[PDB]
């Protein structure tokens, strides 16, 4: 085994470039050599050694370092931390694809592997993301403050949006991570708010304040998203309050004694009738519950 | 009225030719030879990440390639310039691994017909 | 089969998306990346700007008041990549452009337009 | 006329970039400016205008500042100050062809007049290095130089190199001012001296010191041309050097007495006999002659 010997050899060189670019001192490194030494392994078929080595190194990586760097800073900057080991880490495996480029183009896809950055996400991912301890923080910290911010707080909404961008990303072009990492508990924690919030507002005791309460609401919701959470993410937001406050409670909203829908119809109050028609528009059997409460008003005169 | 035809291809030509307005040496078997780092990085990928990032070409402008005959070289750079590659036929074999190595397409299928 | 030649495209790249570039072109106050090699390979107007010792060369840049910034623009499409697509709209001005800073094929382009 | 008085106000300040470059401040001006300005007035057809304006701005500086300062160092450094001048010449020149780039190809060869460079050419060869005065100055110092370094002097080649190809130069793409100037006169001074020299040479009585000095002399007369001289020079000068040497005082050096190809033949002188066939196989009768003395030598025994 001489050959064997040669291309350990060139992997060794390699491997501890990747590891001083991993400790960003890339400028005494030079690209012509370890692009050369990377292509020099797949044109003589050892694509194989090479993707398996930079699945180590960068494992390594990101365990030892990477992980050890966040988990020191639990209640202690901790998105600016998580953040700046992304950056980093995107930094990184941009040096280190840019090396192996030939292998995304010769070897990658005809080998149904991940190319060189996306092997990259997956390992963050799964190592750093989505290790125990870092996951729950990450979506606390992030649920806390968006639960803080809706009682009147005010909070870093840049950290928030930077922590979901990176979610999407580590879904590789799909929203899979950040739809079940924070998307999936944020809906969970936000409809129990606003099934709390919805008993409050019915006791103010009246149908149009508790209607204006609920359009008000939804607004929240929206400019949030557009602000701090990923856009694909503003219509399950909507959905979900407005099942928690109409759907829920509209038959309520619709027969209240003194405010109700009749106590509207006869009091000729127009454009609280008109703010009640926007807001049961919008889900499944609104109009059809206010229709009924009418007719049986009209059916009953004679 | 007679469009006379395109000079692109030539005039571009004459920078390597001449070396006028040079930024950046390549030392190709201890054979310098004066290029332009936007040019380069425009028809290769390699050559761009190359001068993309802050390894040592970058901060010297100045690149070592051991493993490029020169007179296959300097085709290669013949074609980065002005997309001809006149001595092909003699060199095709070789010209064909250097083009496959920095990313050169078109140079890669040109010296695949033979 | 063999690829068209891409050099044109390619170059027109580096216009488009400022890469590597080396010298600043004010046109009418706005200011324009573009790299002096190239200016240079293509019009000898533009050549002899950045060869001597003037103020161009040092500063690296050029004060170009005479030229329309969309009539700039068509231009150094052209010193890029040898085409004009817009041509048909400017033909008269990008001709006394063309003109001006040498570039010949272009000046007949233009020409060729104004024949109808 | 005011749109003749924006044409005069364009010109002003193009004579002023022009004599601020001949003084060697370049860095200030901005070379699209001046070509734009120069640029313009051509498009309005002032071509003429500028083309004789240019011409009289480069001859009164030639002729008030340049030919002046080579006329204040007639006997000192007059090479030098003749080479510098001659220097910052084109240096200039080359800033005012690129500047006045743009009637030099819209309105020089549609009047049949001469590119601004040549111009600049023209007038430099005109009204320096052919005003009498200068023109005869550097002839002989050129010459004289030559003529020391042929008498054993060293002498600097350098500055005959850098002379001679000015002259060329100025020749416009061909060798008219250098032949006329230079070689011609060289080729009528070497011809008077190797004529004394080979006199000088014979009076020694001696045929294979004649022989040897003159090889000499031949081996150096090239060397002279082709590291000095234009190289054009050579077959001239090879000429001139071998008709004054060896083809007028062939038949004197076979037949000299007790020095004579006869002296060498019965002495059996072999290293001597060689030298003397390198030498007449140059010439045209060369050969031809020594076969004919070596005959009448033959022929007694």
């Amino acid at each position: 085994t001489m050959d064997e010997k040669y291309v350990n050899s060139i992997w060794d060189l390699l491997k501890n470039a990747i590891q001083e670019i991993q400790r960003k001192n890339n400028s005494g490194l030079s690209f012509e050599e370890l692009y050369r030494n990377a292509y020099t392994m797949v044109l003589h078929k050892h694509g194989e050694k090479l993707y398996t080595g930079l699945r180590e190194v960068v494992t390594e990586h990101l365990i030892n370092k990477v992980r050890e760097d966040v988990l020191n800073s639990l209640n202690n900057n901790f998105l600016q931390t998580l953040n700046q080991a992304w950056n980093d880490h995107q930094t990184a495996m941009v040096m280190i694809r840019d090396i192996l480029m030939y292998m995304d183009r010769v070897y990658v896809q005809q080998n149904n592997v991940e190319n060189v950055y996306n092997l990259g996400l997956i390992i963050f991912r799964d190592q750093v993301v989505r290790y125990g301890c870092i996951r729950d923080h990450l979506r606390q910290t992030l649920l806390d403050m968006i639960a803080r911010e809706r009682k009147g707080e005010v909070v870093d909404r840049g950290a928030i949006r930077n922590a979901c961008q990176m979610l999407m990303i580590l879904g590789l072009e799909g929203r899979s991570v950040y739809e079940e990492d924070f998307e999936a508990p944020f809906l969970e924690m936000s409809a129990e708010f606003f099934q709390m919030e919805s008993q409050k507002f019915l006791a103010e005791n009246s149908a149009s304040v508790y209607i204006k309460k609920v359009e008000a609401r939804i607004n929240e919701e929206i400019e949030r998203v557009m602000h701090c959470l990923d856009k694909s993410t503003e219509e399950p937001i909507v959905k979900v309050v407005e099942r928690e406050l109409i759907s829920k409670h509209m038959k309520t909203i619709v027969e209240m004694e003194n405010s109700g829908l009749v106590h509207m119809l006869k009091n000729g109050k127009t454009e609280d009738l008109g703010c009640m028609y926007k807001l049961f528009s919008r889900v499944p059997n609104g109009l059809k519950t206010m229709c009924e409460c009418m007719s049986s008003y009209l059916r009953e005169q004679g | 009225v007679k469009v006379p035809e395109c000079r692109l291809a030539d005039e571009l030509g004459g920078l390597w030719e001449n070396s006028r307005f040079t930024d950046c040496c390549l030392c190709v078997a201890g054979q310098e030879f004066q290029a332009h780092k936007a040019i380069l990085a425009a028809r290769s990928p390699v050559f761009s990440a190359m001068f993309e990032h802050e390894m040592e070409e970058s901060k010297k402008n100045r690149v070592e390639i051991n493993d490029v005959e020169p007179e296959v070289f300097k085709e290669m750079m013949c074609f980065i310039y002005t997309g001809k590659a006149p001595n092909l036929d003699k060199m095709a074999d070789d010209l064909l691994a250097a083009a496959d190595k920095y990313a050169l397409e078109r140079l890669k299928v040109m010296c695949e017909d033979a």
